[PDB]
């Protein structure tokens, strides 16, 4: 999905 | 008081107005008083949501734009108004580090301190991403060091199964990647992250084995793909 | 600025979720007083009843919290304070209905009518779902007079299938079981647009008929 | 929801 941390 | 102050930001969270639960945050951390690390993730993630909302919406908005006579002036003037939204925010937040949370955290705090130095990349790494030109160098600049000096920081005092060193390495790798250009730097960190990672993977603790797998995981992920 | 630059606007706002920006756009397109198409109603229906929505939604939650439980002024005031927010976003919908839509509806230009009129009794019964003593009674009382325009017109001048007219029926009986407390009356007018409808769209229905296995 | 959603 998202590379980054999808952090909610 | 404080104690009632987080029950309205956790009310919020439960209630899904991260706007409140962000503005409930903001005031126990303007309060002057370190936070907790239950504390300090209800900030993280409440403001992350808020600008995160904002950047999705510049992103569907400025990829029609991009994609397509006088609605076009109306569109970016739509996507310079969200623009100054999502860089509002985040530079409320990054004050509120540099004020806040960062002064207030002695050497004995190297957790906390790396906690909110990421935070700090991160929200310098949303402003770069709507920035152009002049304007972006500076906070890539910006970005880097509160990047590769909290880096630094927990490759001293922290093993790196640990979720908020492997956070900070995720998202440093897709700074490198997305808006660095540098895919190799990126899939080199990626690695020197994941396997310093597997090699302890005793270290795992009871109570924090989710939430390493998972950033462990999703670095090993977006090394296969690059 | 031009109208057709706001609905573009709001249609696009609809893409970011900027409901709040969506509903004003729409919002002045109805304030300059010339009727909407139905592409146009039904996305200011959409904005609308979409930030409403959200309000009811957490409100909900808040007052769930509220029950199982000191600290409980500041849940209070919270759910005070969604509730103000609520009450001004249907007040808003409520004057744009009753100055700008329901008025620019002629007398037989029926399916527009029915609709507006059903959006009334949507907008009243989420008042009274937040509302208090008799300052609740008088706004279920505005609701069931805006449902029976709307039930009176789509039974004499409308199709017992319509999508309008089963959306009507539907609201109602959800009106007449959330609100008023009276399953009965709720199941026999879900029945009863059921039933009429079954003779000749169709997830509306079964939405419908969803609720009433749901009551049986 | 048990009304009509989204419309
Ligand atoms: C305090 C609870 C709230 C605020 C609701 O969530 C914060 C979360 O805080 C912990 O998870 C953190 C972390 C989350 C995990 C990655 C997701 O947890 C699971 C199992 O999916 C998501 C959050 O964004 C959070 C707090 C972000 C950080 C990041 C710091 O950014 C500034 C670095 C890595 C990560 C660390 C802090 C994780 O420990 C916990 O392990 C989570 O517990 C659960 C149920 O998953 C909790 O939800």
């Amino acid at each position: 999905r998202k590379l980054s941390l999808q952090e909610r | 008081d404080r104690e009632q102050l987080v029950q309205k930001a956790r009310l919020a969270e439960q209630a899904e107005r991260y706007d409140d639960m962000a503005a409930a945050m903001k005031n126990v951390t303007e309060l002057n008083e370190p936070l907790s690390n239950e504390e300090r993730n209800l900030l993280s993630v409440a403001y992350k949501n808020v600008v995160g909302a904002r950047r999705s919406s510049w992103r569907v908005i400025s990829s029609i734009e991009q994609k397509t006579e006088k609605k076009i002036e109306m569109v970016r003037a739509y996507r310079e108004k969200i623009e100054k939204e999502l860089e509002a925010v985040c530079q409320d937040v990054l004050s509120l580090l540099d004020n806040y949370l960062i002064k207030n955290c002695s050497e004995t705090q190297y957790e906390s301190k790396v906690f909110y130095l990421k935070m700090k990349g991160d929200y310098y790494r949303y402003l770069a991403e709507v920035a152009t030109g002049e304007k972006r160098a500076t906070v890539v600049e910006s970005s880097e060091k509160a990047y590769s000096e909290a880096h630094e920081i927990s490759k001293e005092h922290m093993q790196p199964t640990h979720p908020i060193r492997l956070g900070l390495a995720l998202n440093y790798s897709v700074f490198y990647y997305e808006i660095q250009n540098a895919p190799e730097q990126a899939c080199h960190l990626a690695k020197t992250a994941f396997d310093d990672a597997i090699a302890e993977l005793d270290t795992l603790n009871e109570d924090s084995y989710k939430d390493s797998t998972l950033i462990m995981q999703l670095l090993r992920d977006n090394l296969t793909l690059w």
